[PDB]
């Protein structure tokens, strides 16, 4: 009658209206998966009533090409192409309705070089969804090819090691306490007393930017002095992480060509800058010689649960990715979260140059690193030099180990609490290597003990926090135990 | 003072018995040793001088204390130190790193400063051995 | 014995070791809150055995001056007036062990203009911590002195309306889909049918970026030719959310400049670029006379569930704050989690001069908005111009109702689809002012249907999506009903 | 006696001196292509008395990481790695003293998003090397990691054909003739000419850049003001 | 353009080889030449009499650039006028750049601090 | 005291500029620069580590006499305000006007965190 009626789409996938998002194109366990393909591991929590494929198929098709309704501009593309596949959907062991839903994206749907249009699709509605009681990004397969348009790491874990001319233990760190408060002056005093007493580095706390009790640049003034000052007095490389964390951009980049203009080795960002202001100061990093620190702020809360939100080891992808040198990724037996294997797994993920499918550690995918740089892993957080042991047994040698309240809340001085950490350190591997069986609960605690006989700052801060653990309950577990 | 690069000059000088079992660990985990000397202990000097070639081959502990002890015989007083090379893709660098011997007296470093603009200080680390004398009669 | 031992603090609080939380400052019942305060509502699970109030003073701890062992160096500075203090600990009703616990920061702890300042301190680190279970940001009170360092947005819901001459209805857009897949020239082609056919906006996909199928500026040009082929047809303000979102804040402005340069009323930003980048595109918009539409990508990662992570009426104040002048902020009854009464509280955040204890909407704190301009909601997912009625009700006048699937999928074409929204939309409206009952179940959808009878585009859109409810079970609700 | 002899190297691969290439590790007949890898074909005639094989593994390593002689250094890196591998040499039709050698390379050989710096490797050295006579490269397998380094064309056919609005006969064209001599006036001329009458671009000839008898500057705004009338003569978009 | 532009394909040809050119005074003085050229080089470098002396640094890919500035000290230390980068070593995974000219840099001060002669690679 | 002040803000950045470069730790102004020139050149004194000396030329003219004008107090507020990190503010015993209880008034507004009602100051 009118030319409209006369040119509608008759055809069952492109008549108007909803048909399931299975239907549509996001449904196929038959489908291979090619090397190219950015694939993710969602934990899926149907509503009541709503089949499990389905919610995978949704999941898939929302992050990807489709909408709630059938739209002939479909047509117009290749719309085959285009459309995510969720292709294997697994049940979680103990729940009789979350699952693992295993979908395959396109390369070419993702703008090359950029963490915001992956998470833009990854990330931006599925989560919202009422389809979906509850939704957690567990893993990501970053095929070759797409790692292949991102720096990954400026300085990287080899490069660094070398610009500090420091091998064959972890490397040592604390936080500046308190964590507000201090004027610039002081902050210069206790960086200069923390790395005269043997730390590598250290930082100004996350929440530390500029504030009325201290600007910025008075800060890292302050600081350099310092840090020269300290290894003028050693004879090794020193630093300290200067925040640059600023409301804008060209804030930020300002306070870091300041950092760079007086001769820091190193710089600090927060995570709530977020992913383009963090890509933006890495390639900033890479181009200016610089150590870019990544503090995790506001991680945990997307983190934490089990049942919704991202998975922290798909940060330490993504934050590799991006390019920063350092990142928080935890301590096992401090006061943050940190379940052992799960912690191994990001380690891993920061760490090698490819991996392997390791269930236990919460590796879902088998995934190449393209060569990119390796992320140097931080565990900081209410950890004392009585657990070296521990941290050298769970995290091995590439690390940062922070010593905030382990250091400036020794009793003899912030030095003392310095030269303490670094004698349990270096004791405890000389052991290790030596072939002794640290882990042992008789064993490593004797180690820090007899290197404590020469060293009165250690039994002092063996006794002091002898008695401290952090045992509690964790809530970011594993689904396959041991 | 004591010179703390390296990764054990926090502990008391090690003992021939504590340097081969470094050395054993090092080679263990299929890792090249070599030897270096040096009498800049300046943080900044990347390059220590080669006591010959690194030891890829070599399969005994023994042929790597062999040849620190013929360093030792052979190099003027100065800083001495063990290191091993991990070759393996991804690695490609230095993986361990400490000092065997040392001088019976470091005078260590002073801090030089030069006013740069505004409150900036262009600042130089300066050796009081390396200032005094050259290469081979520093200690 | 050694100058270490005998200037050891001796004190009850400065002698090292760990003590409770609650002993060192962080708790005080008594204390009275000042007008410069920020203030923050968590909901806190604490670990069975761990004290509520120490679970209290903790994250008020840790998110201040605290560490997890005593320090000397809080003696070089005021420590008693950088403390922040948990002040009231209530059960949540119908939890014996979740408490909602206040906590009042000192107004100089944070950087002046700095979202990136504030939400470190307030979500760096406490809900990574082991002794809590689960953590929920639920409320700020940010104080009406930290306000006025803020531009808040950038145009604000006055001037939008001034820049469109658009006032008595709210306004009008839709998402163009598919998602992905779609050339630049086709892309203007949807933008110039939508606006031709009636709707205010169209918008670029949240994962519309620059694409292997469609780089950037193929569709910034095809689609200013479609806005004012669609603005010279009808007489009216016509625009396209340019989706600037990129990888780098460089990349974002040189987008941003474009848009600006071929004259986009407006453009648009994912959420997921991440505060720092936000603040900064922010302040280019106010100086460039733009339009800034924030999606909220990745929000509901740290927003869907009630036990743990952000609530969305926090993020609401923050990019208000920080001045973005459109934020999604939900549908009710679209495809998207929206329990009603939190949904409005929400629009009352972003659109109010100040607010008002309103425990129902989630408003936990009464707060003063500084002269901050308003920011205008955005209702979009899953809704069709069959819920008309509904939209009106729940979400009043200033709001921009956007309709993806619900115009592009229209038989008839995409002209049909945006004509029938818009007629849904004021024949509605108009029946609201002349006193009608219209969000009665009998008497709204028999308005749709009488103004249908001359407008055959939404009586098939009537008859198309008669149907469709996403009816769910709701996982971000409220703790006190009605 | 000294600290030189006793370290020097003494393994079969690393000792000091000339080795074939074939045995350095860059021949390789069993390897299997990962589809990361750059591969280039090349018809090498290798010079009297020289083995096929030696010649194709001379080409991988003198582009890849070896010299004429071995070193030591290479146990600096992981070297197993960056070794091209010639993995194939077959015979050339109709000829027997011709091969085809096909050779492979990691893909971390290659600055990213840089035609330069493959182009150093595969085509740098080795086509003036005495003991091939001649050397051809054929074709190449650039791998979808490197490509997606690379930008690829500015605006392609597709959109080019949506910038100009023509679609479904190939586009026309014509270079200005004389190659050398006209002025920027005349120039111009010409490229209204042949726009009005039918073509959608004119072109400058190659050589046709800046000089005495016209400058660049003349040339480029008398023809757009051929171009800009041919359109407005046509309703069509123009350009040279 | 001109000169080797089109005509080496042109079918009526089997075959076309440039030789020589003679390139004019006219044409020549609208050129630069060599920026420093054999003479200042040598007056920068301190070294007449003698051919100068370089090596190319190998293997050629796979060395960091840590590994680079000890090859450029040792040779350079050993009597090298100059070192250099191999041909093909721009910026890549396994050496990115400024690493490179940073460790070369240290090698090459050390190396004229050794000798007493301007040194370079 | 390098005085920066001169006739246009582009003139005052250069002096003041030229005085980091040089290495001085403090930089003077003259109030007949005015207001705005004032809270520039104070938003550059933080940028570029300068101390900020602010001469009060010109007070006089308006803060002399009781019954008309603007009390110099105002004025500390305002350049304290601004940012200015010195302020002449009088001597009591010196040659320029200064009754006692004013000038204490002055120096508490200049240098406390708080100020309560004290009306004979
Ligand atoms: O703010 C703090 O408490 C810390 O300074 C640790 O101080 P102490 O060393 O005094 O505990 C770190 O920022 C957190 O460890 C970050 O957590 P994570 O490393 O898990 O991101
Ligand atoms: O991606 C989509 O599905 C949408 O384009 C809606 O399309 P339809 O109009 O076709 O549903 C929006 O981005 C979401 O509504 C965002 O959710 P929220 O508004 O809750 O942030
Ligand atoms: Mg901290
Ligand atoms: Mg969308
Ligand atoms: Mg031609
Ligand atoms: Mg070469």
């Amino acid at each position: 009658q009118s030319v409209s009626e006369r040119t509608r789409i008759k055809s069952d996938r492109y008549e108007s209206g909803v048909i399931p998002y299975a239907k549509m194109g996001y449904w196929d366990a038959s489908y291979t998966v090619k090397d190219t393909d950015v694939l993710a591991l969602f934990r899926i929590t149907p509503q009541p009533g709503v089949d499990p494929v389905e919610a995978a198929a949704a999941v898939a098709g929302e992050s990807s090409t489709a909408t709630w309704t059938v739209v002939w501009t479909d047509l117009l593309t290749a719309c085959e192409r285009y459309r995510a596949k969720a292709y294997r959907v697994d049940p979680v062991p103990n729940s009789a309705d979350v699952f693992f839903a295993f979908i395959a994206y396109e390369c070419d749907l993702f703008e090359e070089a950029s963490l915001a249009n992956l998470t833009a699709s990854i990330i931006g509605n599925v989560f919202g969804f009422k389809a979906v009681s509850a939704l957690r990004l567990e893993d990501m397969r970053i095929p070759h090819s797409y790692l292949x348009t991102f720096q990954g790491p400026a300085t990287g874990i080899i490069v660094e090691r070398e610009r500090l001319n420091k091998y064959g233990t972890p490397l040592l760190g604390a936080t500046v306490k308190p964590k507000l408060g201090l004027s610039g002056k002081n902050y210069g005093r206790v960086v200069y007393e923390g790395l005269k007493g043997g730390l590598d580095f250290l930082k100004d706390d996350e929440n530390i930017n500029s504030q009325p009790f201290m600007r910025w640049r008075e800060r890292f003034l302050n600081c350099m002095e310092g840090i020269n000052r300290a290894s003028a007095a050693t004879g090794e490389v020193k630093g300290s992480y200067l925040n640059i964390t600023a409301a804008t951009m060209e804030e930020v980049y300002k306070r870091a060509e300041y950092a760079k203009a007086v001769g820091s080795i190193v710089v600090m960002i927060d995570l709530v800058m977020g992913y383009t202001a963090i890509q933006s100061i890495a390639y900033w990093a890479r181009e200016n010689d610089m150590l870019l620190h990544l503090h995790r702020a506001g991680n945990s809360t997307y983190a934490r649960q089990k049942n919704h939100g991202i998975n922290f080891r798909v940060i330490c992808k993504w934050m590799r990715m991006s390019g920063v040198d350092h990142i928080h990724a935890g301590t096992v037996v401090g006061k943050l979260e940190g379940d052992p294997l799960m912690i191994k797994g990001f380690y891993d993920i920061l760490r090698l140059t490819e991996l392997e499918v390791n269930l236990p550690f919460g590796i879902f995918f088998e995934m190449d690193w393209a060569s990119l740089r390796r992320c140097m892993p931080v565990a900081s957080g209410g950890i004392h030099c009585g657990q070296m042991h521990q941290l050298i047994h769970y995290l091995g040698d590439d690390v940062v180990l922070q010593f905030g309240g382990g250091t400036i809340g020794h009793p003899d001085g912030i030095q003392a609490g310095a030269t303490a950490n670094r004698v349990a350190l270096e004791s405890m591997v000389l052991a290790r290597n030596e072939g002794v069986d640290y882990f042992d609960q008789q064993v490593g605690p004797q180690i820090l003990r007899d290197a404590a006989k020469t060293c009165g700052p250690l039994q002092t801060a063996l006794d002091l926090w002898k008695d401290i653990s952090f045992d509690y309950t964790s809530t970011d577990t594993a689904d396959f135990a041991e | 003072m004591r010179l703390t690069q390296g990764c054990f000059s926090f502990l008391p000088d090690l003992t021939d018995a504590q340097i081969e079992k470094q050395v054993a660990y090092a080679m263990a985990k299929g890792w090249a040793m070599n030897v270096e000397w040096t009498d800049d202990p300046h943080p900044r000097n990347n390059y220590w001088e080669l006591w010959g070639l690194p030891l890829f081959d070599i399969k005994d502990p023994a042929t790597v204390m062999f040849e620190l002890n013929e360093a030792r015989k052979s190099c003027a007083a100065g800083y001495i130190r063990i290191n091993a090379f991990d070759a393996s893709y991804g690695v490609e660098s230095c993986v361990m790193s400490f000092i065997t011997n040392r001088p019976t007296n470091e005078p260590g470093f002073y801090l030089d400063r030069t006013d740069g603009p505004g409150r900036q200080i262009v600042y130089s680390i300066k050796s009081y051995s390396v200032q005094a004398n050259p290469e081979g009669s520093r200690y």
